[PDB]
């Protein structure tokens, strides 16, 4: 049986520039290479790729975070460039001390450097919402994929900007570092009593099981039904043939109800972005109206005692 | 035999089942043989049970050591 | 505002999850409810309407405007399928499967139905057809792994009932589609590339055999395929699966059907 | 009752066992002779779990819990009140997940479509299985499973997870949570990118693929297509299952201590295990 | 009253008939099992104090 | 008269009045029990 | 098949044997699985004794009491 | 009670005949079980106290 | 004559008295072993 | 006759009359081995 | 009890001589963990 | 009032029966659940206490 | 060892079969009795 | 070429054939159990 993981023999031919409509070329790049590698899989052509206004000011922003929170790690190596590299994951850019409060009066030192790259990435990600609202608004497509940006932008939000003006202090965010971030993760969850009696952080949990659960189902049966040609999905929707039949009636005989060729697609939009939205908004009432989730669960019939 | 939907099996398998069937004529034979010597011990063992054997009680008759 | 309650133990977390539970009843409705725009209103087995609608009316029809001057699809509608099924109720009552009355695959019910779709080929964005043989495209050619093109082509009973001539391939989606194999009528077929397994020296075809590759429904014109014709072709091949099971020389299977 | 369409495909055969003596519908669902099987799993293993809440004494949803056995009674058998009716209860679970795959088996089958589902679904099965069966066995005991609670089993991941320190710097932790915020990811920006190209702006022409690719494509530069969005869905998911699997199998059983200290070797590395300055010396 | 049988001009009896017979199960299981979990009712025990047995 | 079913008025009353018969019956071995329960203990 | 020494047996016993044969195959089946799921079990247990879990082992993780 | 007979002209016997076979199991099943899970009534415990295995 | 098995009056009149033969076997066997439970230890 | 199988009353009656001489060959070794297990170690 | 054998024009043989070997054999490995999770009637004790 | 029945030329008489049915069900075990919780009105309590069965 | 069918043309199936399954079941009786001797391996303790 | 029971050279193959069928399914049965007592408890 051929299982349709791999692509067995490849073709290729002339690049493919896009669709022209509304966009200005002037700002869209040449193609790149063709990678081989890449074409076992999916699409082997690598670009073109527009580069606007927003494009640079993400790139330039997003650039100057990236490089900052470097050479403060290459600071805080002594300038070795052996220390650096055995101590990547070790390094850390950590915010004001709660002394500070909200201040700005923080030096260089305990937290200015956390505070200005902090700003290089709002305007990197912000810029990057607005380019993909662009970029879908320039080709006469819907908004969906900017407000599913939205929801994952207002969970970072929260965790970095909206939580901290709330408990008053810039000691409350995330600091930039793998294993550091790892510990703030596990010391919030210590200082605020288990997490997992969170109920906003339950349905997060259960939103991303969900969206493992409906995205493994839905490569599945599309992999199966690719054999009358299931995975060109806009034209099932224009005009429904045999796979999109069949895949509705596994799903009816399994389970008792199915969904369409288009719907799934809504099913899984809302599967993914309910896990930052009841994130954010479980984060958000963290700490700013309960302080120990354990005793909450136990005054809410969640916990034995 | 009016059942004929079992005459449709192929010779091989109706050679297959006839020394199965062979095999458990034999050893169900001899299945029956050691089971009912079982229940012949448990019935007296029971009868043994019911007496009051295992009140008062004989010696031993032969040394064993 | 740690702590405080409005009534009872009742604070902003619980007001939060109960309006989070209104608001998921709402949303799993409406994702239902849009949902419900294929297949509905329900049937009997005999075609009339079924006294079951369900829980979940139909929603307002809406309209997709279809590209290149196709119409317009609105959706829920009026759904019938255009075409006479051979089949045949095995019981009096519900819930029992339909038997064909003639050849299953051939008829086209069963794994090897299909839909009456638009006798058109599907476009791509800028108008032209969407698949293409590789001598009527411009710049195409097999760029890794084992070209097809030259191989003799085995069926499910270990006959070779033909040989690769062309591979049709999606000029957008840069990806090959299907096996133009050529038989010793000299009429060519075609063969979806997720139904055949290339190896080294030979084209293996789990799903049929030599005698059924010459029914295959052949195309309409020789240099395109519209989508009626690949339903036709797929369903076919599929049901090749169920309905060529006898013919097929399998080890594990003659292993069952032998103990069986 | 039926679909407009679903008449054509109800045929018989494409069953694995049983011929035509469970090959019939109720209502919408196959029945099939595993679908019989998985209804007798399911239903005594939600019976057993209410009579769980009678003996426990709650009939607080979220305050039912099923126990495993305590560590004393190893891998052996437990009074029914104390450790049995859990071991019942993951007899019957397993049961009916592994009837559940069958029938799905039989229905792909019935209707001619590959196996990609039934593949799938067993991937959750073996997860469950190396909590429940495989990794106590290998242990020593049915109490290090978890128990059937809706807030008691976050309690035994808690456990398990501050056994051994922060669990965060489990190695195969860190890949199976990667693939997992991957498959989010993925999955949001597929769902968009569909329903956008389905649903344009607000009254103009439907969209093509070749939308997707060029709006994607102007987005980062490097669009993978249809069929690879669905194969790097159901491969990013089966993958984070496994590594889940993985970093679950061997914790307790060849690493005993905290798992910062598995990462101390990279640290300890001849080349710069001594040099001073950095967080590390 | 009278005319209440008109319902089954409006309902299959099938899926009526199915409906009710899951629904009368699964409520006698209920009650039952609210009856075993109260010390009282629970006739189990109620007996096996009466009877002297543990 | 609605015609949602099929079913005419006769056939209508026909299945009402056995329904009803089978159900008076469970009504009254019901009944039965639940005296037997009230005379061995009562709950009120 | 060229043994033609079982043909002669009745068909009475043709069938029985063909029954008995539908009896051993499903249950065959059955006990196939229970016994694979006992030896994957098995496996398990090995690599557990061979492993030194039975030295430096984990607190119960669930209080069960 | 005398013409319920035709309840088989409204229930097709095959799909009656499973259903009432797994119900009936299952529900043996469960009475077994909940008799084993009590301490009294569980048969095994109590002739494990009657002829002293413990 | 409402329809919906396929099966006629006759037809339902056998197969449901040879039912109920087997309803009440049943039923019988599960009296004597009640009664035997019942002697052996009583509920009540 | 509903013969959804297909078999008539004298196939019926054969099959059914070795399916039970079967089962009671069954029921019979079932009896043997419970006495045996019941006079090794009474359950009751 | 007389005409029981009329089972045998509703169902194949073949199906329910399958599934009553499978279900016969699952219940009587079902009882045996029964006896063997008890502290008596176990004997992989020893 | 008396043309409420127009309500009918709205409705499909049978979703809003089979809504009506479990509505009213839902409802009636959340009133009795909401009885048994409180320690009076739990009518099983207070039958065990009049009659000491504890 | 290829040709150990030929002792098919010298002893009768009917005869062979019925005397190793008498045999076999006998030496399975026997083993059982073996390990139920010890007092390891007698599993009918407890 | 003795033929005291009357074989020929292709019954006796046959025969013996399935005969071996036979012998290795037990066979596999037997270590199947053999592995799975042994990993209970070993006797080495
Ligand atoms: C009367 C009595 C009173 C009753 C009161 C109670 C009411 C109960 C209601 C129960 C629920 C009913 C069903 C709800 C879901 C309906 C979905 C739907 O209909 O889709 C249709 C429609 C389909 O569009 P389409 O047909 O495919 O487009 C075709 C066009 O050609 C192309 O169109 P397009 O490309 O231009 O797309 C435009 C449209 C289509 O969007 C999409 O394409 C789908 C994208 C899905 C993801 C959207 C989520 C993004 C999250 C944004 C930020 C999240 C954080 C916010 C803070 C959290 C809250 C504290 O975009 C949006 O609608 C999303 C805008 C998001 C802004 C959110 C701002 C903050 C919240 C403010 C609330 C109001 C929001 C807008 C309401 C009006 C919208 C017109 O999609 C939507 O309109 C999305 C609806 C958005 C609903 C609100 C989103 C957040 C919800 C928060 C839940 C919090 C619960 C409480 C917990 C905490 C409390 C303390
Ligand atoms: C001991 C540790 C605690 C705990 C502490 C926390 C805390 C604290 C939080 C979570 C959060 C989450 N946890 Mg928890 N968690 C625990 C146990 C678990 C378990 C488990 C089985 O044990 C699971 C499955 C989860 C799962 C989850 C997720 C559902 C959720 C995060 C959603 C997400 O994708 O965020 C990842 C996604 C984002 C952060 C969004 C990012 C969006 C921006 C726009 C990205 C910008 C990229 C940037 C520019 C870089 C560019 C790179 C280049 C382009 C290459 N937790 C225990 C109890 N968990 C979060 C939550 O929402 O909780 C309610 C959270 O804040
Ligand atoms: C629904 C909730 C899910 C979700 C949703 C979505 N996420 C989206 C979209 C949607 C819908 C987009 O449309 C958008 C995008 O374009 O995708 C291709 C985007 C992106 N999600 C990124 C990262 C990310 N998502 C995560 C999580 C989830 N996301 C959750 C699960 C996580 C973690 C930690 O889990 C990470 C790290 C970037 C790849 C990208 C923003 C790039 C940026 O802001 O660059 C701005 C920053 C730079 C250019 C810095 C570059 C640094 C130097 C040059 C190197
Ligand atoms: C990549 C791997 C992913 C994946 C994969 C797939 N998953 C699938 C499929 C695929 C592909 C299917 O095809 C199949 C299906 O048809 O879907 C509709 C299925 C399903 N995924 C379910 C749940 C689910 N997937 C999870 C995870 C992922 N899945 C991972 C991430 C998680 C969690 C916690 O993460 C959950 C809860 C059910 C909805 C459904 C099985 C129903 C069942 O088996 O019914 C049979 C069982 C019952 C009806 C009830 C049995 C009740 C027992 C006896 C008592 C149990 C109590 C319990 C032990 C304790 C409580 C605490
Ligand atoms: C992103 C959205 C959130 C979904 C995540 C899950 C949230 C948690 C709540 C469980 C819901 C799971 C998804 C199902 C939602 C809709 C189900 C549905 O439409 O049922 C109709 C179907 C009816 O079939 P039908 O819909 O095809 O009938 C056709 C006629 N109409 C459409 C009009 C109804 O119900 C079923 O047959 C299966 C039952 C589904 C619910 C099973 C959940 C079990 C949970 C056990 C917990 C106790
Ligand atoms: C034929 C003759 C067979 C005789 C004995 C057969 C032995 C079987 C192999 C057992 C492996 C072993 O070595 O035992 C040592 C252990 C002894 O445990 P222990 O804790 O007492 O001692 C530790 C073991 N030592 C020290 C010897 C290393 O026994 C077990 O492993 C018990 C496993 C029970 C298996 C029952 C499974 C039921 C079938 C369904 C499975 C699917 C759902 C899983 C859910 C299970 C219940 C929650
Ligand atoms: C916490 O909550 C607690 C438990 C404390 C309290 C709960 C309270 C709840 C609300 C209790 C709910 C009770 C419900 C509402 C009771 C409903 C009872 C009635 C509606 C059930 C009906 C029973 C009738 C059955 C037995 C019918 C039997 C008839 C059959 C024998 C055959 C008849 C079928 C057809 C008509 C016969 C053949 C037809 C021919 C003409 C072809
Ligand atoms: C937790 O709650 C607890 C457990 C405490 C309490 C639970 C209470 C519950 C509610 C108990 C529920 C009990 C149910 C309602 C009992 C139902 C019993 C009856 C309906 C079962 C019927 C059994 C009859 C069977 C045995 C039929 C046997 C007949 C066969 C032998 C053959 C007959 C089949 C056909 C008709 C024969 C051939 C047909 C020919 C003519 C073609
Ligand atoms: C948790 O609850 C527990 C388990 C503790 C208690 C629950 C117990 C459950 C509820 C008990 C359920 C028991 C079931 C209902 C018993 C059913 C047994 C079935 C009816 C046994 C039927 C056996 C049929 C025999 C095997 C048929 C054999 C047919 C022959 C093989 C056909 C050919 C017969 C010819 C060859 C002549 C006879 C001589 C030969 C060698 C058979
Ligand atoms: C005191 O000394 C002790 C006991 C401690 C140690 C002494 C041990 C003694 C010395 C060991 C002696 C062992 C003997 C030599 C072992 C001999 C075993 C015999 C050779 C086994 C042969 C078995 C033959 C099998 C059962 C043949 C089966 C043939 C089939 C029944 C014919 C048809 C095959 C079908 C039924 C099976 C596959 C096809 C289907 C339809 C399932
Ligand atoms: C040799 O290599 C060189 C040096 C050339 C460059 C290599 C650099 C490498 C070492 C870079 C390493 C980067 C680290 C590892 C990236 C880690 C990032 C962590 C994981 C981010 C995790 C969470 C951060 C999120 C939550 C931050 C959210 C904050 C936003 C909400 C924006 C905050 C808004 C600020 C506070 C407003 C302040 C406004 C002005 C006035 C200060
Ligand atoms: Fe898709």
């Amino acid at each position: 049986e051929y299982q349709n993981i791999f692509s067995q023999v490849q073709v290729r031919g002339p690049a493919d520039l896009g669709m022209t409509e509304d966009v200005n070329l002037a700002n869209r790049s040449g193609v790149g290479p063709f990678s081989t590698l890449l074409g076992w899989f999916g699409n082997a052509q690598l670009g073109p790729i527009y580069l606007g206004s927003l494009g640079v000011l993400s790139l330039f922003s997003g650039l100057m975070w990236f490089f900052t929170i470097g050479i403060w790690f290459w600071y805080q190596a002594g300038w070795n460039p052996a220390v650096f590299l055995r101590d990547l994951f070790f390094f850390s850019l950590e915010p004001p001390a709660p002394e500070y409060g909200l201040s700005f009066a923080a030096p260089l030192k305990e937290g200015g450097l956390w505070l200005i790259a902090s700003f290089f990435m709002f305007v990197a990600v912000w810029s990057w919402w607005g380019r993909t609202y662009l970029r879908a608004q320039a080709l006469g497509m819907g908004k969906h994929t900017a407000w599913a940006f939205l929801s994952a932008i207002w969970l970072w939000m929260v965790l970095g900007f909206i939580r901290p003006i709330l408990m008053g202090s810039w000691s409350e965010a995330v600091p930039y570092g793998i294993f550091s971030h790892l510990d703030w993760t596990n010391n919030f969850s210590l200082v605020h009593g288990n997490l997992f009696y969170n109920p906003f952080h339950g349905l997060s949990i259960a939103f991303l099981y969900g969206s493992a659960l409906l995205f493994a189902m839905h490569g599945a049966t599309i992999l199966a039904v690719s054999r009358f040609g299931g995975e060109r999905e806009l034209e099932q929707i224009a005009d429904r043939g045999t796979a999109a039949e069949r895949a509705a009636l596994f799903w009816r005989w399994t389970m008792g109800f199915n969904a369409t060729m288009e719907g799934i697609h809504r099913w899984a939009i809302w599967m993914a972005v309910l896990v930052t939205l009841t994130g954010g908004i479980g984060i958000l009432l963290s700490g700013t109206v309960v302080d120990n989730w354990y005793v909450w669960g136990q005054n809410h019939g969640m916990a034995p005692l | 035999t009016i059942f004929n939907d079992h005459l449709n099996t192929n010779p091989k398998t109706n050679l297959r089942l006839w020394v199965a069937f062979q095999m458990m004529k034999g050893a169900g034979w001899a299945g029956g043989v050691f089971f009912g010597t079982l229940l012949l011990i448990g019935f007296f063992r029971v009868v043994g049970r019911m007496l009051p054997i295992q009140e008062n009680q004989a010696p031993a008759p032969n040394i064993t050591g | 505002m740690v702590g405080v309650t409005a009534f009872g133990n009742f604070d902003l977390a619980s007001l939060a999850i109960y309006s989070f539970w209104i608001f998921l009843a709402g949303l799993i409705y409406y994702l239902q409810t849009e949902n419900m725009r294929e297949g509905y209103p329900l049937e009997n087995e005999d075609g009339t309407p079924a006294a079951n609608q369900g829980p979940f009316p139909l929603p307002k029809p809406k309209t997709f405007i279809l590209p290149h001057g196709r119409g317009t699809l609105t959706v829920p509608g009026p759904e019938s399928e255009d075409r006479p099924i051979a089949l045949a109720r095995t019981a009096v009552s519900e819930g029992f499967p339909h038997a064909p009355t003639g050849d299953p695959m051939k008829d086209g019910v069963g794994p090897a139905s299909w839909v009456a779709r638009r006798d058109l080929p599907e476009l791509d964005g800028h108008g032209h057809n969407k698949i293409k043989p590789m001598k009527a495209a411009a710049g195409f050619h097999v760029s890794a792994g084992k070209n097809p093109i030259g191989l003799p082509v085995r069926g499910c009973d270990l006959e070779i009932a033909g040989k690769v001539v062309d591979i049709w391939v999606d000029i957008p989606e840069q990806m090959a589609r299907f096996l133009e194999v050529e038989l010793k009528d000299g009429s060519t077929r075609l063969l979806p590339m997720q139904m055949v397994k290339v190896q080294s020296n030979r084209v293996h075809v789990n799903a049929l055999s030599s005698d059924l590759f010459a029914g295959i429904p052949t195309i309409k014109s020789p240099t395109e395929v519209t989508l009626l014709e690949e339903d036709k072709i797929c369903g076919y091949v599929a049901g090749g699966l169920m309905y060529a099971a006898p013919k097929r020389k399998s080890v594990v299977a003659a292993m069952l059907a032998e103990y069986a | 009752a039926l679909l407009s369409f679903e008449r054509k495909y109800r045929v018989p055969g494409g069953t694995l066992v049983g011929g035509n003596l469970f090959d019939f519908w109720v209502g919408p669902f196959y029945v099939g002779f595993f679908g019989v099987a998985t209804f007798f799993f399911a239903a005594l293993g939600i019976i057993l779990i209410a009579w769980s809440a009678v003996l426990q004494g709650t009939w607080n949803p979220q305050l039912i819990s099923v126990y495993p056995p305590a560590l004393e009674y190893g891998l052996g058998g437990a009074p029914l009140a104390k450790g049995g009716l859990w071991q019942i209860i993951t007899i019957c679970a397993t049961g009916a997940f592994v009837s559940w795959a069958l029938r799905e088996v039989e229905i792909c089958r019935k209707l001619g479509i590959g196996y990609h589902i039934p593949f799938a679904f067993a991937f959750a099965i073996l997860a469950y299985l190396t909590l429940v069966l495989f990794r106590p066995v290998m242990m020593g005991a049915w109490g290090y499973a978890f128990p059937y609670g809706i807030w008691t089993h976050l309690d035994w991941v808690s456990n398990t997870g501050y056994t051994y320190g922060n669990f965060h710097y489990n190695p195969a932790h860190m890949i199976a949570i990667s693939f997992f915020f991957t498959n989010a990811l993925a999955l949001a920006l597929h769902g968009a990118l569909v329903l956008s190209a389905a649903n344009p702006e607000k009254g103009k022409e439907m969209r093509t693929p070749d939308h997707e690719d060029t709006f994607f494509r102007d987005l980062v530069g490097y669009s993978i297509g249809t069929l690879g969005i669905h194969r790097l869905g159901l491969l990013l998911s089966l993958s984070a299952v496994f590594f889940s699997a993985l970093c679950m199998i061997i914790t307790g059983t060849i690493w005993f201590d905290q798992w910062v200290d598995w990462w101390q070797w990279w640290v300890k590395l001849p080349w710069w295990a001594n040099i001073p300055g950095g967080i590390n010396g | 009253m009278s005319k209440f049988y008109k319902i089954w001009m409006i309902f299959d009896p099938r899926r009526v008939f199915v409906a009710q017979g899951v629904f009368l199960f699964l409520l006698a299981v209920m009650i039952h099992l609210i009856l075993l979990s109260t010390p009282s009712y629970n006739w189990l025990e109620i007996s096996a104090a009466k009877y002297n047995r543990v | 008269d609605l015609g949602y079913t099929g079913l005419t008025d006769e056939q209508a009353q026909e299945l009402h009045s056995v329904y009803m018969s089978g159900l008076w019956l469970f009504s009254a071995v019901a009944i039965v029990a639940h005296l037997a329960v009230y005379i061995w203990r009562p709950w009120f």
